[PDB]
């Protein structure tokens, strides 16, 4: 929801 | 109901590898990462990395990059993690929790963790010593000395006492268990009569029977 | 590099509200940190219950939720309940690696107080054989579940050779825990007086035994 924990993998 | 399952101890000399396993099982195995988590007395939860079942990507904590290296069994729904060069420090709890999605998120449902002990201590047998009162109930108990390594089983008169009893988790002092229980009996049976500690050791092949008398 | 920190320990009734929260050394808890909550009862039991500042997890009992409060990332639990009582860790993303507190130890009296049953325990003569001594000194049925042991030998305070175990959930939820204090059997020979202290919310309980 605000962008940091994502990244994939 | 979502669980997994990860073995409770296991023994290792230091400078070997071991292979700490995570089933899965409740849901589709692919729709969740896998995080790993260590923790050690004192300290706290370190972040080991994690890995994406789909994907197989994974994101390492630059401190476990060397150490560590997670992957999945895809068909039997488990996560595994390789530990390298075993020390010391590397002796520990060590956690498996799955990672749920969305808008970032949480981390929902954990493995009970696997106990990681490192050390190159042979085994050594209990030493039975009876703690007995310095001569309205009376309590008595057993002293387990210097056992390794994890874990013992202390039972009172082969289980013909269900309460008075108390069983203290182990202590480590000088790379080296103790651990002791206690049956608070009625002023009564005893010495009248008598309690027996049941103390065993599989790691060992011991079992020592101990009857208590006052002096 | 960014040590998170929340409260040692709390203590709550049931029925109450009691917060919890969590420092970030870099400055501030943000909506970017996704802080998570996690809860562990006792044998390494941990369920996940707040993930990114405030999503409840499915299953997780509407009385917790997750927020900011200020500058830090708190954990409000209305309506506590016995079982609540546990320990709870906060978990902290930044950018790509995850950072938990030291976690709080929460208390919810679910019963009465109980000062610990002490007993102190010589070192038995089999032992006494081995050239070694060892004092046991045994504590049950207290609550809330932290005590601090104290050995004294000949009334001067003893600290080496001195071994606490954590406390531990009795069957009837209250706790125990034991003490060990190790001489040399010679050592033993020499002085007198031995004595636990166990002290329990501030109350000082002993247990002397002379030889």
């Amino acid at each position: 929801d605000p962008r940091p924990s994502y990244i994939s993998h | 109901q979502v669980q997994l399952q990860q073995p409770g101890a296991e023994l290792v000399k230091p400078g070997a590898s071991v292979k700490l396993s995570c089933k899965a099982s409740g849901y589709t195995f692919t729709s969740y990462w896998m995080h790993w988590v260590k923790q050690r007395p004192g300290r706290g939860l370190e972040w080991i990395g994690r890995i994406d079942p789909n994907s197989g990507g994974t994101a390492y904590n630059e401190k476990f990059k060397s150490k560590a290296t997670l992957t999945v069994d895809k068909p039997s729904s488990t996560a595994y993690m390789a530990l390298s060069s075993l020390t010391s420090a590397d002796s520990a709890v060590y956690y498996c929790a799955r990672y749920d999605y969305y808008g970032g998120s949480y981390f929902d449902y954990w493995g009970q963790g696997t106990t990681l002990t490192v050390s190159s201590g042979g085994t050594t047998p209990p030493s039975v010593y009876p703690l007995a009162p310095g001569s309205s109930m009376v309590t008595l108990g057993c002293l387990v000395k210097g056992y390794f390594p994890e874990p013992v089983t202390v039972t009172w008169n082969s289980g013909s006492l269900s309460s008075g009893v108390h069983t203290f988790p182990a202590v480590l002092q000088s790379d080296l268990y103790t651990l002791s229980s206690s049956v608070t009996v009625p002023s009564s049976p005893w010495p009248s009569e008598t309690v027996t500690c049941n103390v065993a050791h599989p790691a060992s092949s011991t079992a020592v029977d101990k009857a208590i008398v006052p002096r | 590099q960014a040590v998170v920190t929340q409260e040692s320990a709390l203590t709550t009734s049931p029925g109450e509200t009691v917060t919890l929260t969590c420092r970030s050394s870099t400055g501030a808890v943000t909506t970017s940190n996704y802080a998570n909550w996690v809860q562990e009862k006792p044998d390494h039991l941990f369920t996940g219950l707040i993930g990114g500042t405030n999503n409840r997890a499915p299953g997780v009992p509407a009385r917790f939720s997750g927020s900011l409060i200020g500058d830090k990332a708190a954990l409000t639990i209305t309506g506590g309940q016995t079982e609540d009582e546990a320990i709870y860790f906060c978990a902290l993303w930044y950018s790509n690696h995850w950072v938990f507190g030291g976690g709080t130890k929460l208390t919810v009296l679910g019963q009465p107080k109980s000062s610990p049953s002490v007993t102190l325990f010589p070192p038995s003569s089999e032992e006494l054989a081995t050239n070694t001594a060892t004092l046991v000194c045994t504590i049950t049925d207290f609550y809330p579940g932290v005590v601090t042991v104290d050995w004294t030998v000949d009334g001067t305070p003893v600290t080496q050779g001195m071994e606490t175990t954590q406390p531990s959930k009795q069957s009837n939820n209250k706790y125990m825990a034991s003490s060990y204090l190790t001489l040399t059997a010679a050592a033993w020979e020499r002085h007198s007086s031995y004595s636990c202290q166990v002290t329990h919310e501030g109350h000082t309980v002993e247990k002397s035994l002379s030889r």
